[PDB]
Order: C-alpha cells, then sequence, then structure tokens
C-alpha cells in the first residue's frame, strides 16, 4: 500500500514538473518498479533515481 | 460455490449468513490443503505459475478438465515435478516451449539426451502425434521407460503388447504372430543380451 | 548335475553389482513476469521543491522498510534451516539407537 | 556376416534381418546408437542400409573400440568428433596417419577432461555453434529490464568500451556473474567474436 | 553382526538422502540466488 501511495505522489510530482517546464514530453516514471517476481521489492531506489 | 470477489464481499460482511460461514471455513481449509499439497510436493514458483496460467491444460487429466482434487491430480503433479527437476537447467526453458505448443519431438529428445529414433517409435506406438498435454508427454515417458527397462526398442515392446493372447476370440481378436514373425520377434528381443 | 559327492557345485557365479542410482540436482527455475503498469498522472497544488522534499522523506521511509523486510526474511530463513537440521538429527539419533 | 549382401540398420525398419541382430549383439550397442554410429562412419546408404562387407564391420568395431577404451558412450564420441578438428570427415575416409593422430588427439582430450572434471554435455554446450531453439524467459526478463533502463541516445555512439561498461551490470546479474568488470571483459571478448 | 553392518549402511543412506534434500530445500528457499542476481543488477545500474 505504501508503494502505491508513493507511486501516486511521484506521478503527481512528474506532472507538476511538466507544468513548471511547460514541456509535456519529459518522462521519468516509466513503470516496472513493482517487480512482481521479487514481491515488488526495492522500488524505493528506482523512485529515488 | 464461490469466487474470490464474493469471498471478499462476504468476508467484509460480518457473517450475515448462518450457513455460508460453513462453506467459507471449508473454502479456507481447501486453500490450506492445496498449500499443504504444494509444500509437501515441493513445487516451486515457475512451474506452478505455468500450470496455473495454463489452467492445467498442459497437465491433462481423465474425464475432468484442468485439475480436480483427487489422487489422480496428485500423482500426475508429482510425476511432472520429478520430471521437471530431472530436466536440468535447460529443462526450465523447456517449460517455456511447453507453455506454448512448440513442444516438438526432436528438441525433446535432444534435451533428454537420448536417441531421436526411440522417441519416434514411442510416438508411433503410443499413438500420440503431438505433445498437446502432459498426458501425451507422460505416456511417451512411460513407453520409453518400458523400452529402456528391457534394454530394447519401443517397436518390439509395442508388438509384444500387441499380441492379444486370446487366440480366436473371447477378446478383440487373435494377434498371434506367424511362425517366422515369432522367430524374428524373438531374434530382435534377445539381441540385447550379454555373453 | 556335475556336483561333488555331497551336492557341492563345481562352478561359482558372479553378483553383477548395479551401476547405483544418481543424485538429482535442482536448477534455478524462473518464470518471467512483468512489473506494474504506469498510471496516468494528475496535477497537484504545491510547487516543485516542496513536493521534492516530501516525496524524498517518504521514499527514504520506504527504502528502510525494504531493508528491514529483507533482514526479517534472512532471519526467518536460517531459523527454518536450523529447525530442519534438528529434525534430521533426531531421526539419525533414533537410527543410532 | 562375411556374405556381402545389403542389410538395413534402420532402427525403424520393420522385420530386421538376423544379420542386423548379429551385428547388434556383437557390437554391444543398441539399434539407435548403432544407427548413430553408421551416420558418424558415413558408410550409410539409402533407407539406412549397408553392405555386409568385412571393412564396414571392421570400421564399426573400430569406432566402438574407440568409444569403450576412453570410457565414453557412442553419442559422446559423436559430439567430441563434431568439435574435433577432424569433424566433417567420415572415419572411412581417414588417412593412414589420420588414425593415430586422431587417437592421440582424443586420448589427450579425454585425459584433459578427466583431470579437469567436466562432463560431455557440459563440453558439448560449452563449445557448440548451436543455439537452444527458441526464446528463453531469461532473455525475456532481459528485455523487460534493459529496454526501460537504457535508450538509443548512447546506442549510436562509437566508443564501444563505454557501451560495454553500461551493459555489464545486467549481463553480470542475469548471467550469475562475480563482478561487473567480468561482464565488461566478456562483452569485449564476444565483440572480438561477433557470433551472429 | 552382518545384519548390523547392513543397517548402518542404510543409515549412511539416510544421511546422504536427507543431506541432498536439505540442499534442495535451500535451493528452493525464498531468498535464492535469482533474487540476489536481480538485486545486484538493479542496484548496480541505478548506482552507476
Amino acid at each position: 500500500q505504501f508503494f502505491d501511495l508513493t507511486q501516486s505522489f511521484c506521478l503527481m510530482a512528474q506532472e507538476a514538473l511538466r507544468r513548471e517546464l511547460t514541456d509535456n514530453g519529459v518522462t521519468f516514471i516509466r513503470g516496472g518498479a513493482w517487480n512482481g517476481t521479487t514481491a515488488g521489492l526495492m522500488a524505493g531506489e528506482t523512485l529515488l533515481l | 460455490g464461490l469466487d474470490i470477489a464474493g469471498f471478499m464481499t462476504l468476508v467484509l460482511k460480518e457473517s450475515l449468513n448462518a450457513n455460508e460461514t460453513t462453506q467459507l471455513v471449508q473454502f479456507c481449509h481447501v486453500m490450506a490443503q492445496l498449500s499443504l499439497s504444494v509444500q509437501t510436493l515441493r513445487l516451486s514458483e515457475a512451474e506452478l505459475s505455468v500450470l496455473v496460467i495454463s489452467g492445467f491444460a498442459v497437465l491433462g487429466a481423465k474425464n475432468q478438465p484442468a485439475g480436480q482434487h483427487n489422487i489422480d491430480t496428485l500423482f500426475s503433479l508429482y510425476r511432472f515435478h520429478q520430471w521437471i527437476n530431472g530436466l536440468g537447467n535447460p529443462g526450465s526453458d523447456t517449460l517455456d516451449m511447453l507453455r506454448q505448443q512448440t513442444l516438438t519431438a526432436d528438441r525433446l529428445a535432444s534435451v533428454m539426451g537420448l536417441d531421436i529414433s526411440m522417441v519416434t517409435q514411442a510416438m508411433v506406438s503410443a499413438g500420440v502425434n503431438q505433445l498437446q498435454c502432459w498426458q501425451d508427454i507422460n505416456t511417451v515417458l512411460q513407453w520409453i521407460d518400458v523400452a529402456s527397462a528391457l534394454h530394447t526398442m519401443p517397436s518390439v515392446i509395442r508388438t509384444l503388447v500387441n499380441i492379444r493372447y486370446v487366440t480366436a476370440l473371447n477378446k478383440a481378436e487373435s494377434n498371434l504372430p506367424s511362425w517366422d514373425e515369432w522367430q524374428t520377434l524373438a531374434e530382435n528381443m534377445e539381441a540385447g543380451l550379454s555373453t | 548335475h556335475n556336483l561333488s559327492i555331497d551336492g557341492q557345485p563345481l562352478s561359482l557365479a558372479i553378483y553383477a553389482e548395479p551401476t547405483d542410482p544418481k543424485a538429482l540436482l535442482t536448477s534455478m527455475v524462473q518464470a518471467s513476469q512483468g512489473g506494474s503498469a504506469v498510471l496516468p498522472g494528475t496535477l497537484s497544488l504545491y510547487r516543485f521543491p516542496v513536493m521534492l522534499e516530501r516525496t524524498r522523506n517518504l521514499v527514504a521511509q520506504l527504502t528502510q522498510f525494504g531493508t528491514s523486510l529483507l533482514s526479517m526474511a534472512e532471519h526467518d530463513d536460517a531459523d527454518e534451516l536450523t529447525t530442519l537440521l534438528l529434525q534430521q538429527g533426531m531421526e539419525l539419533a533414533t537410527q543410532s539407537i | 556376416e562375411a556374405d556381402g549382401n545389403t542389410v538395413s540398420i534402420d532402427p525403424d525398419e520393420e522385420q530386421s534381418t538376423f544379420a542386423r541382430s548379429a551385428l547388434m549383439r556383437g557390437l554391444g550397442v543398441n539399434s539407435g546408437e548403432l544407427y548413430q554410429l553408421g551416420k558418424l562412419a558415413g558408410v550409410l546408404d539409402a533407407q539406412n542400409t549397408i553392405t555386409l562387407s568385412v571393412f564396414v564391420i571392421s570400421s564399426l568395431y573400430r569406432l566402438t573400440l574407440l568409444a569403450r577404451v576412453h570410457q565414453l558412450t557412442v553419442n559422446e564420441l559423436c559430439m567430441l568428433y563434431g568439435l574435433s578438428p577432424f569433424n566433417g570427415k567420415t572415419t572411412a575416409s581417414l588417412s593412414s596417419g589420420e588414425l593415430p593422430r586422431l587417437v592421440i588427439w582424443l586420448y589427450q582430450v579425454t585425459q584433459w577432461l578427466t583431470e579437469a572434471e567436466i562432463t560431455t554435455e557440459a563440453i558439448w554446450l560449452l563449445c557448440t555453434p548451436e543455439f537452444s531453439g527458441n526464446i528463453s524467459p531469461e532473455i525475456s526478463n532481459l528485455l523487460n529490464n534493459l529496454r526501460p533502463s537504457i535508450s538509443e541516445d548512447m546506442a549510436q555512439s562509437h566508443n564501444r568500451e563505454l557501451q560495454a561498461e553500461i551493459l555489464a551490470p545486467f549481463i553480470a546479474a542475469t548471467l550469475h556473474l562475480a563482478s561487473p568488470d567480468m561482464a565488461r571483459y566478456i562483452l569485449l571478448w564476444t565483440d572480438n567474436l561477433r557470433p551472429g | 553382526r552382518r545384519e548390523a553392518a547392513q543397517m548402518q549402511v542404510e543409515y549412511q543412506e539416510t544421511q546422504q538422502a536427507h543431506t541432498q534434500a536439505q540442499l534442495e530445500l535451500l535451493q528452493r528457499k525464498f531468498t535464492n540466488k535469482a533474487l540476489y542476481s536481480w538485486m545486484r543488477g538493479k542496484l548496480s545500474a541505478i548506482y552507476y
């Protein structure tokens, strides 16, 4: 649940950045952090990147 | 008589049905029994995921799709696990070609490390034209198991079994070999004998 | 039967000891599965640096959660192994009895 | 057996000749590995036949001899020959010095693998220019991870060593490898190879 | 005494068998080598 919450917050942050820089193409959160093979472990590091 | 969504909805229900709680405790207990089965059989992530996603179509059972909760399913699953462990490393991606219908005879023999011709003979004797399901694969396994058990060809074990020893009815028919056919069968059968 | 005067055979056989079985080896068996899908992004009300710092502390909390989870997993696993070893010891002791 | 008529060693041949059975037992080999031995010998004929000449039985017995002397099976001999420099040649078309040269080659190789404790399928995989046959889950996870992780921006560059560096992590991980520098070095090696 | 030696032989069999089974259970335990391989890979890339 916590990872879902922070994924929501990260995407909110990305959209805020997109508005600030007025360029709607820049993407960094491209999925795959919740790696189901490893119980969705260690996504915090990907989000930190 | 339940699905998972309903499982959840009546679980959030504070048990508003008197006799439904009985089947819910039974439902929980059957998950307990299935988990006990997979644990004792020591099945791992990948093959169980393959079997579940395929819905046990890649297992096959008698008169019952996917898999029921009887001894037949347990036996077949244990056999498949033993085989999948004995596969080695490449056998894992063999499961891959099992997930789709690419499971072909020559690659099967190559990964087995045995002779292709043995598998051809088992295919023609077991009557199986393609390994749709683990029914076919398991039957070919048992045919080759018999052939290697006697240290001989699958064709001649097919033929020996083919001799309906009923001798002009009381069964299908008399498959009694002719005299020379008998001699040739014996010749070939005893060929793999020591000094 | 070409024996002695008392039935002792004149020819001795061989045992023909088998090849003995083989120990099965387990391989890493893996089924490839994808990660979670991207969700659409709606828009916030704070400006960029504030959200930067708040998400920063949340992600730090999440990462320490992950590492704590892993340490739990390790301790659990070794604990299981030691219980298994004790079981094997018990049965071996019975056989030695 | 010194009669010279044609006989089929086809394992799938129905009504196998008594002479085929005699060859079976004299060679101590089953039909499948006997047919493999015929293939390796290249003395095959149409529909897996062969004349019962003295020389063919001689050569078959010789190859069986080579198999039994070095404690290896028929298929293992076939594969080691396939990797041997004398691959692509039938044992029937062997020169007078080609035989002892071959036997010393294979003795030294078998001794090497005896002292090095490596089996026959290990070496056959370790050396073959043959591939698995399909797409693997490991390469599927490679696709699921490499594709998001990196892009074409530095994939059109000319500095191969940097690209090898940046690819090294995933290769070392998915390949179950010690260090990323091992991955980088083996990538440099395989660029020295250019397999596909 | 012979029968004694036989069952100590089967005892040694028991030892070997459950050692091998212990090996398998360690192989199939949750925190296996595949986990650590994935973890190494993702950490190394993000670290770089």
